[PDB]
């Protein structure tokens, strides 16, 4: 019981360890330009006037 | 005739020194009450009178200053018509919901056999305006009759401001006012009674949990009827005469004089429990307490 | 699965009193607002009466106020109509129509089979532009109706209903709200409006759709219908 | 025995220098050169009273409008929440319920709790009401998240340690995730629906295959439970709140965290978290029965969420990103604006 | 007024449901929320039968309905669901007095272990704890033979089923961080017992009319 459970542990690292990682600058950089091109499109970032507003 | 030592110098200190704190504790009472949820009539009931004791702290000054003698005769006249008979109705307000509360923890506790009654449901709400507006019929007239222009400017009587059915209409109200606080308080003490008789029925002791319930419940109850009592049966057993007095000739200056002072000390008591209530109802109420240590910390 | 039986209809005298019943099963009668909806034998249809889900607000038309009264046994689950002082114009065909009342949901569903009953102004009026149009299976029909008063409301809704009545069967849901098409309904019929006119297309009609079809607004508390466009071969 | 735990632990090593070698720079030195998002002033405009007890979760509808709760008084309720309206009253089960989930499609809605059954009631019967459709029974322990992925299978995370990707018609689990040492609190899908996030109490977070069905990644970095987790708009990323006073941020290309979103100020737990339209603004519920906005780029304080008398449960963000629906234990839900 | 038709339908819909609600929520709050724990076989099953998550169990007993919640075969943490029981009436802990002769670490330590979590965490600080001391009878034999120094070193009493008893009683309400605040009402059951049903109803009683003068504001 013990031996399978540390040997699927064993199978389940080694499988998440090749993974193919990018640098987390690339990875910041792609999330800050996401929310760059769609802060126009948010209305909790920038209120919406109360014509637009379907909750006033 | 007149002293000038009581109606001038003890009432206005004395009702300073309850307005200083009573209007504070009324003001924070309805600052925290405006966030506590009315999911009971009791809550209500709470609302009300917090309001009650507003109105009653606000209408305080211009008692003082029409008996500190400071003010002038306009004051006293506005006094007399307007600023009294609101301390009046406040004060049968809060008395008859000091009832309602009373008859609300009898039905909630006891659990009486006429229970299809249910007085303690939504329509209370109604109930609530149903009270307020019924002293308002009980006074309105009180306030428009009051007509009469004063014959000196030296001293102002409120019977002598009065029409004949003026005066009629105030001397019943008055009566009418003392009747129904008398049938308040007698249920009020049946219903403290039967809820007394319910909770040292309610457990069977030998337990430290059971002991501290039993005595909090007791002294709580106890407080309740005691500051009803101090402050307000004087007032009532002394009303009655002294409305006599002003509505009738034949009592002599002296015994009016006595009766006088008597209603401004009886009146003064009945204005303190303006500030004995928040600690008294206001502080055991569970919501209040939580918003408050919420708030104020 | 879902089913309206109505019954009480016949001969009524002028000046008397009839009492129809509508038996409901297959769905949770107490949910849903009832109507009943007349039809002329030739007149086309005609909204007669309301109840509401708990008989919370109950309506009638100014046709029939003061004479008919709607009332619902939930328990039962039966819907009655009693029509006192009944006139020559009262004779037609009864229909009890199930309606429920939610965001998204789909009013005047479903329409039970009826009763003849047969006797010895400020309200939108819906208006079609034709009344009989001969129409060959394959093809594409263009239904248009008109309103005195614009259907949209300020909250976006535009309350128009496109029903079908095929011959010798109960009108039929189609489009609720003129856009929506209602459930068991093929993609072909859709609906569009501009607020105060109305089409309603099909696409590669066949046999099985040939009938009249009958415009009504929601907007407007006293539903009125129009006269009815008829399909032929 | 030991040589597989040896082996485990070189694996573990590695992986963690994988990621060290792969964090040239953070996200917090990145964003200093962009504008703070101010302070955010969401009001209040919507109160949703009528349930009765301790609401434990809620979901929008993709319409941005019709929204479900969930409350310990037995009951799901359907709201309108442009009318406040309530659209839908669903008696339940058992009343134990602690997630609660609206298709996307609309036709249905899930719930569950300490059953360790997902109840799916239809919403479009033809009889008017809304009845159950399926018992989604197997798991042994409580339901704690339920997401639906279409109107035949659903996503269920459980108190027994493992997920379920479940068959609504044939009412067997499709595929069951497993490998979270600790009993999972939350469920996030993704964008696309090909993959999806779970936190659980062995303070670690699993990016898992729906269709292939293994664990993708795993992701650590929390000091204690995982109560709540949800995707990044972009679905590039995720953000997890724990029971401790920190939000982090996850990035799964970079199989790393981000920033942390913390305050020697917040001291309670975390129960809900979202992201706005856009993702710059992260909601997450705490405690402390308030709401706090972060800026997702800069970790900062961007506003308070205020006016819950209890604790705040559940926290949704409508598609269009109009308005923010929070849940709280004092039995109201509040529509911010 | 500035609502269409089928808007002014909906409202009225949203009326029905909210009545509804609340004489569902009147009818739910008249009711008895009892939560019953245990270390285990301690005779939850048996205190069950005499009165593949959560079990509930439904009774009438003069007339006051009780709901009583089985937590039993969760195996998950309780401190993640425990506080979806703050609201309950009472908690029935059922513990064997017989258990104090076997061992999982003692069976009576790790029950009055749980018995300490169970009574001091957040949730329960103020909720009442009927405490059913089961398998009197076989307790009655085993302390013939068996002492209660095996489970509690330091009794100084003698080995008699009602010293043994007390002693027991008296470490299970030592446990109480908040005596002052709440109550344990301690009783011993030993099978089929009729008189159980009417010890839970005097403690849910007395917790009843301790809430109703809360709520009051007079407590
Ligand atoms: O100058 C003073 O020293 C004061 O004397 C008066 O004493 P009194 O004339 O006895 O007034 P009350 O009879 O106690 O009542 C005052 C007003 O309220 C009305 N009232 C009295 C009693 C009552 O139960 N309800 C009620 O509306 C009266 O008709 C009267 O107009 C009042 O206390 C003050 O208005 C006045 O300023």
């Amino acid at each position: 019981a013990s031996i399978a459970q540390a040997r699927k542990l064993v199978e389940q690292l080694k499988m998440e360890a090749n993974i193919d990682r990018i640098k987390v600058s690339k990875a910041a950089a792609d999330l800050m330009a996401y929310c760059e091109a769609h802060a126009k499109e948010d209305p909790l970032l920038t209120p919406v006037p109360a014509s637009e507003n379907p909750f006033r | 005739s007149q002293n000038l030592l009581i109606t001038q110098q003890i009432i206005p200190v004395l009702y300073c020194m309850v307005f200083i704190a009573g209007i504070l504790l009324n003001g924070v009472s309805g600052w925290i009450f405006f966030y506590v949820p009315s999911s009971k009539s009791f809550i209500i009931y709470l609302k009300n009178i917090v309001i009650a004791d507003f109105v009653m702290s606000l209408t305080f000054p211009f008692k003082i200053l029409g008996d500190s003698g400071l003010g002038p005769w306009q004051l006293n006249v506005f006094v007399c018509r307007v600023s009294a008979v609101l301390f009046y109705v406040n004060m049968y307000v809060s008395i008859v919901f000091f009832g309602l509360i009373s008859f609300d923890r009898y039905y909630k506790i006891v659990k009486p056999l006429w229970t299809s009654f249910i007085q303690s449901v939504s329509y209370s709400k109604l109930l609530s305006v149903i009270v307020w507006m019924l002293m308002l019929l009980l006074a309105v007239p009180n306030i428009i009759l009051t007509n009469q222009s004063v014959r000196e400017v030296t001293q102002i009587k409120c019977i002598e401001l009065k029409s004949e059915l003026g005066r009629k209409w105030h001397k019943a109200s008055n009566y009418i006012f003392v009747a129904i606080f008398w049938i308040v308080f007698l249920l009020l003490i049946v219903f403290y009674t039967a809820i007394t008789k319910k909770i040292f029925k309610s457990h069977l002791k030998s337990s430290r949990n059971s002991t501290s319930v039993k005595k909090k419940s007791s002294r709580n109850i106890f407080s309740i009827v005691f500051v009803f009592f101090v402050c307000f049966v004087p007032y009532h057993i002394a009303r009655i005469p002294y409305t006599k007095s002003q509505t009738e000739a034949h009592y002599s200056c002296q015994s009016k004089e006595i009766l006088r002072y008597m209603k401004e000390f009886t009146l003064l008591l009945s204005a303190a429990n303006v500030c004995l209530d928040p600690i008294i109802y206001f502080f055991l109420c569970q919501p209040f307490r939580e918003i408050l240590c919420k708030k104020l910390h | 699965d879902v089913q309206l039986v109505e019954s009480g209809g016949g001969l009524v005298q002028p000046g008397g009193s009839r009492k129809l019943s509508c038996s409901a099963s297959g769905f949770a009668f107490s949910s849903f607002g009832m109507h009943w909806v007349r039809q002329a034998p030739e007149k086309g249809l005609e909204w007669v009466a309301y109840i509401s889900s708990g008989s919370g607000t109950i309506y009638y038309a100014d046709t029939v106020k003061g004479r008919f009264t709607i009332s619902r046994d939930d328990p039962k689950n039966t819907l009655f109509l009693q029509m006192t002082s009944l006139r020559s114009e009262d004779t037609a065909m009864y229909y009890c129509v199930r309606s429920i009342y939610y965001y998204g949901s789909s009013p005047f569903d479903f329409w039970g089979q009826g009763t003849t009953l047969t006797v010895s102004g400020s309200d939108i009026v819906m208006t079609q532009a034709t009344s009989s149009v001969p129409v060959t299976p394959g093809e594409s029909v263009s239904i248009s109706c008109r309103s005195s008063k614009s259907l949209l409301h300020s909250n976006g809704n535009t309350y128009l209903y496109w029903f079908l009545q095929r011959p010798g069967q109960s009108p039929q849901l189609l489009i609720y709200r003129m856009s929506n098409l209602a459930s068991g309904v093929p993609d072909r019929f859709s609906g569009s409006g501009s607020g105060t006119a109305f089409t309603l297309t099909i696409s590669r009609l066949e046999a099985e759709d040939v009938g009249v079809y009958y415009c009504m607004q929601h907007l407007e508390y006293p539903l009125t219908f129009g006269a009815g466009t008829k399909l032929e071969l | 025995l030991d040589q597989l735990r040896q082996e485990a632990e070189q694996l573990k090593n590695q992986i963690r220098d994988a990621r060290k070698a792969c964090a040239d720079a953070t996200l917090s030195q990145i964003t200093n050169n962009i504008d703070p998002v101010g302070r955010i002033q969401m009001r209040t405009r919507r109160t949703l009273r009528g349930h009765l007890a301790k609401i434990y979760a809620m979901h929008w509808g993709t319409d941005s409008r019709l929204l479900v709760s969930a409350s310990q008084d037995g009951k799901l309720i359907i709201w309108d929440s442009y009318t406040t309206n309530k659209v839908h009253a669903i008696p339940l089960r058992s009343s134990w319920v602690m997630t609660c989930a609206y298709a996307p499609s609309g036709n249905y809605v899930a719930c569950g709790g300490l059953d360790n059954i997902c109840s799916i009631y239809n919403l479009k019967t033809r009889e008017g009401n809304v009845r159950v459709s399926r018992e989604l029974a197997g798991h042994t322990g409580y339901l704690s998240c339920c997401r639906f992925l279409d109107d035949n299978q659903i996503v269920t995370s459980s108190g027994d340690t493992t997920c379920a990707l479940w068959d609504i018609e044939t009412g067997q689990q499709t595929t069951t995730f497993t490998g979270h040492t600790g009993d999972v609190m939350s469920l996030s899908l993704a964008p696309d629906t090909r993959l999806f996030v779970s936190g659980a109490c062995d303070a670690s977070a699993k990016l898992w295959d729906v269709r292939e069905g293994m664990c993708r990644q795993t992701f650590t970095g929390h000091e204690s439970d995982i109560n709540a987790i949800c995707f990044f708009p972009n679905g590039n990323a995720f953000a997890t709140g724990s029971d401790d006073a920190t939000c982090r941020l996850f990035d799964l290309r970079a199989d790393q965290e981000l920033m942390t979103y913390s305050h020697d100020n917040i001291i309670c737990g975390i129960t809900s978290v979202s992201f706005s339209k856009s993702g710059r603004l992260l909601l997450a519920g705490y405690d402390d029965f308030n709401c706090n906005v972060w800026d997702a780029l800069k970790a900062d304080r961007a506003g308070v969420l205020a006016g819950h008398d209890n604790r705040v449960s559940c926290l949704g963000v409508t598609d269009d990103g109009m308005a923010v629906a929070t849940g709280s234990w004092d039995s109201f839900l509040k529509i911010w604006n | 007024c500035t609502l269409s038709a089928e808007d002014k339908a909906a409202v009225e819909r949203s009326k029905m449901i909210d009545r509804n609600l609340r004489e569902d929520g009147e009818k739910a709050a008249r009711e008895v929320k009892l939560l019953l724990l245990g270390a285990g076989e301690s005779g939850k099953s048996t205190i069950v039968k005499q009165m593949t998550g959560i079990v509930e169990t439904h009774f009438t007993f003069k007339d006051l309905h009780f709901k009583m919640f089985d937590v039993g075969g969760q195996r998950s943490e309780r401190k993640k669901w425990i506080h979806c029981f703050e609201g309950v009436t009472a908690i029935i802990f059922c513990v064997a007095l017989s258990d104090y002769d076997l061992v999982l670490m003692n069976r009576m330590h790790e029950s009055m272990k749980l018995f300490d979590s169970i009574c001091n965490n957040k949730w329960f600080t103020d909720t009442s704890i009927i405490l059913f001391l089961n398998k009197k009878d076989l307790f009655e034999e085993k302390i013939k033979k068996s002492p209660l120094t095996i489970c509690y070193p330091e009794y100084a009493g003698s080995n008699t089923y009602e010293e043994a008893a007390a002693y027991i009683q008296c470490q299970f309400e030592d446990l109480n961080k908040r005596k002052d605040t709440k109550e344990i009402y301690t009783h011993f059951t030993c099978a089929t017992d009729t008189k159980n049903v009417q010890f839970v109803f005097d403690a849910v009683t007395d917790v009843i009319i301790k809430n109703n003068l809360k709520d009051c504001g007079l407590f």
